[PDB]
């Protein structure tokens, strides 16, 4: 079975200037977008089964743990559920200037949590083949590479993958953290389609992904930088301890303080 | 004819019953080879019985 | 398979079939692998799409896949190539269906499979019902022919009743939509609510009927409300097989007794336990009476006792040989229609009379040494005025 | 690390998405058109964005 996991950045700084925009796109259609997926993904077969985490300056929340319409019982609880929790984090929402930029380290190690939680859980005669399904929608942070980082790691070792649908930008970062779990990674550019994109690239799963033509992965540019100004530099002097890229030989690195012994 | 489809060494099971059987003017009307033999219709469920000795 | 009835149908009656609550599911959860995957993608356009793409959307290792999948969902009918969109009613039929718009069970269902069963083998005691016994004698399994004295078993009745119980209520259930269509029981409706379990008078007698086999059990003295058992929706073995054809069943229902002797002697029953042997008379009367050496071996092999499932194979070589080879000794005649000619003639004229009684059905075995061409008497009337025809063209 | 790199904005930006999802539930027509679906399997067509 599979266990899909969709990370929206529901970044209410950068949605609500698309508001302000009066643009075509909006936050509802992107939520309901990322319904429709979800809904199509265990439309695929009753043993699939989905959760939805939604990401926010402050923290991150879940968004999921008759037939009115004529409608699948589980579906519209979903439907349901979800437009109910969504609406309610929006509306109720504190206000720190200080911190305004999304927040997705934390929404994924909840993620890579919840999934190592239910393949305990599930039981061992069937194989659960986990997927992230990121869905960036704003610039991200500087002072978050490492958790970020950390929490890729963790992926890589534990077999998940990470499936980037960045919109709007271009993050480096997250980019990177696709690329080393293998993670698809597609840059919508047209935000009202962008739910053809996901009934192709990425609803199918890891099984069929080989045997599928689907974009090209995007070059990777693994820059490395010093940590004086913050510029790319082909060749760093680490240190035994810190590990730490560094402009040019000195006689003792800051960040370390040791006694270095010239020679 | 009746069709009956069978082995190369069974073959001449029934043609030994062909010159021994006199009911009929011949029972074997027609041999197409090794493994087809022809037959008036009526000993079928009768060769059932020799079964037990062959 | 459900995938062979549902290809053996016409575009008229499929579309009505793909009924808005559960065909739309039902159908696609058969689809295999990728279908799914096409069918999710191209469930929200309205524009159809050229066939190259669809062609080229696979890579090149793995294509049998595509091109499997790609005749069977055309056999479906699902898509219309329009010049690949789908099917209008499918589509909105399906966007309906995403998003849109128990323990007492199956000891119940075993029962009254086991009574069925135990009818069907010459049990004295067995549930009486003259609706479930016709039905099993035009299902081809059975033959009376004489409605004072009970029906027999035919030669498929017990190759049918050595069969798994999954694929003996499938086989089944498919005889009984057969068998409906012929009596007139519209076969869409039928199928429909089979498609609706794993989620009028002919939607009630249908319920009784598969009642009767155990599938559901209204509780509430047949009321609307039903509650399928497992077996609607769609265990440890307990026999031991020695050396010297000698089985050791721990069986304590009368059915697996009976199934037992039906191709071995039986020798002891305890309360717990029974022990049969399985010898040359009991293996040539079971052959005779119509199975074959397969059923018995899988037979055995699905009923084995977890002792003997460590040694690999489960079912000792000896024993399977004896089997086979048993089954092997008897060799059997046949029976057909046909009249033969002769004084053929020229050679390549005789070859050109062949494909006359191949291409009408009416040939069955040719000689080309001899130009002995043996034809059914159904079509002796077409065959002859070709062979004139062709005497007439010289 | 060595990855590299108004306030009434953020009020008017919070009451406005606050204000949003009023309504819910539009999937039926709005979240997707074909023409958009056209366009976006033509992008994704090889010779396509
Ligand atoms: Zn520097
Ligand atoms: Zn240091």
């Amino acid at each position: 079975l599979n266990l899909l996991v969709i990370v929206v950045d529901a970044n209410p700084i950068w949605w609500g200037k698309q508001a302000l925009k009066e643009s075509q796109f909006t936050l509802s259609k992107c939520i309901d977008a990322v319904m429709v997926l979800g809904n199509s993904h265990l439309f695929m077969n009753r043993s699939n089964k989905l959760a939805v985490i939604a990401s926010h300056i402050q923290e991150s929340r879940f968004l999921y743990p008759g037939s009115k319409d004529g409608k699948y019982e589980l579906l519209t609880s979903a439907n349901e559920v979800i437009v109910e929790e969504i609406k309610d984090l929006m509306t109720k929402s504190d206000i720190k200037g200080q911190h305004t930029e999304t927040l997705l380290a934390g929404s994924l190690a909840k993620a890579l949590c919840y999934i190592h939680r239910m393949n305990k859980e599930v039981k061992d005669n069937q194989e659960m083949k986990s997927r992230i399904l990121v869905i960036k929608a704003a610039e991200d942070s500087a002072l978050q590479y490492m958790n970020f980082m950390n929490v890729i790691f963790a992926a890589q070792k534990q077999n998940i993958l990470i499936d980037a649908c960045v919109l709007d930008s271009d993050s480096g970062l997250l980019q990177q953290a696709c690329d080393i779990t293998g993670g698809l990674y597609l840059k919508v550019p047209q935000m009202p389609s962008l739910l053809q994109y996901l009934l192709w690239v990425f609803l199918p799963d890891q099984d069929q992904r080989s045997q599928l033509i689907l974009p090209p992965p995007v070059h990777v540019d693994y820059r490395a930088a010093c940590f004086c100004h913050r510029n790319l530099i082909e060749i760093g002097y680490v240190c035994s301890v810190c590990l730490s890229i560094f402009c040019n030989f000195s006689p003792i690195c800051t960040t370390c303080e040791t006694a270095f012994k010239i020679s | 004819g009746v069709l009956i489809e069978c082995d190369p060494a069974m073959k001449q099971f029934l043609l030994y019953l062909d010159e021994s059987n006199a009911l009929g003017k011949k029972f074997i009307i027609q041999d197409i080879d090794d493994t087809h033999v022809f037959v008036i219709a009526e000993l079928v469920n009768v060769l059932q019985e020799r079964v037990g000795e062959l | 398979n459900l995938q062979e009835f549902l290809g053996g149908l016409s575009p008229g009656v499929l579309d009505r079939l793909y009924g808005h609550p559960a065909t739309c599911l039902a159908v696609f959860r058969e689809l295999p692998s990728l279908a799914k995957n096409w069918v999710m993608r191209m469930l929200f356009l309205e524009q159809p799409l050229p066939q190259a793409a669809v062609a080229l959307w696979v890579k090149k290792e793995f294509s049998k896949a595509q091109e499997e999948s790609t005749g069977l969902l055309s056999g479906l009918r699902i898509w219309h190539t329009q010049l690949l969109i789908l099917n209008p009613i499918f589509r909105q039929n399906l966007r309906i269906a995403l998003l849109g718009g128990v323990p007492s069970l199956d000891k119940y269902a075993e029962e009254r499979w086991e009574v069925v069963l135990h009818f069907m083998v010459g049990s004295p005691s067995a549930a009486v019902s003259q609706d479930l016994a016709q039905l099993l004698s035009q299902a081809g399994l059975m033959k009376s022919t004489e409605p004072g004295e009970p029906p027999c078993i035919t030669s498929a009745g017990f190759q049918f009743l050595l069969l798994d119980t999954p694929a003996q209520l499938w086989y089944f259930m498919l005889q009984y939509l057969q068998t409906a269509q012929s009596r007139g029981m519209d076969l869409v409706e039928i199928l429909s609510f089979l498609f609706q379990l794993s989620f009028s008078d002919s939607l009630l007698n249908f319920l009784q009927h598969l009642r009767e086999f155990g599938l559901v059990f209204q509780r509430k003295r047949k009321s609307r409300r039903y509650y399928p058992t497992r077996l609607a929706i769609n265990q440890p073995g307990f026999i031991v097989v020695e050396t010297n054809y000698r089985l050791y069943a721990y069986t304590e229902s009368e059915l697996q007794i009976a199934l037992i002797a039906l191709f071995s002697e039986m020798l002891y029953r305890f309360p717990n336990m029974v022990v049969a042997q399985v010898t040359r008379e009991s293996v040539q009367q079971a052959i005779a009476s119509g199975i074959t050496a397969q059923q018995i071996i899988h037979f055995l092999r699905t009923r084995a006792h977890p002792v003997m499932l460590k040694q690999t194979p489960v079912l000792p070589p000896t024993i399977t040989d004896q089997i086979r080879l048993w089954e092997l000794e008897r060799d059997r005649l046949r029976f057909t229609e046909g009249v033969l000619y002769n004084q053929f003639l020229s050679q390549v004229d005789f070859e050109l009379l062949l494909a006359h009684a191949r291409e009408l059905g009416v040939l069955v075995f040719e000689n080309s040494a001899k130009r002995l061409m043996v034809v059914t008497p159904a079509g002796h009337s077409d065959v002859k005025r070709f062979w004139k025809r062709q005497k007439h063209s010289s | 690390g060595p990855t590299p790199i108004t306030s009434q904005d953020i009020i008017n930006s919070f009451q406005s998405i606050r204000q949003e999802m009023e309504a819910y539930t539009p999937k039926l027509t709005q979240v997707l058109s074909s023409s958009a679906a056209s366009s976006t399997i033509t992008a994704l067509s090889p010779g396509g964005a």
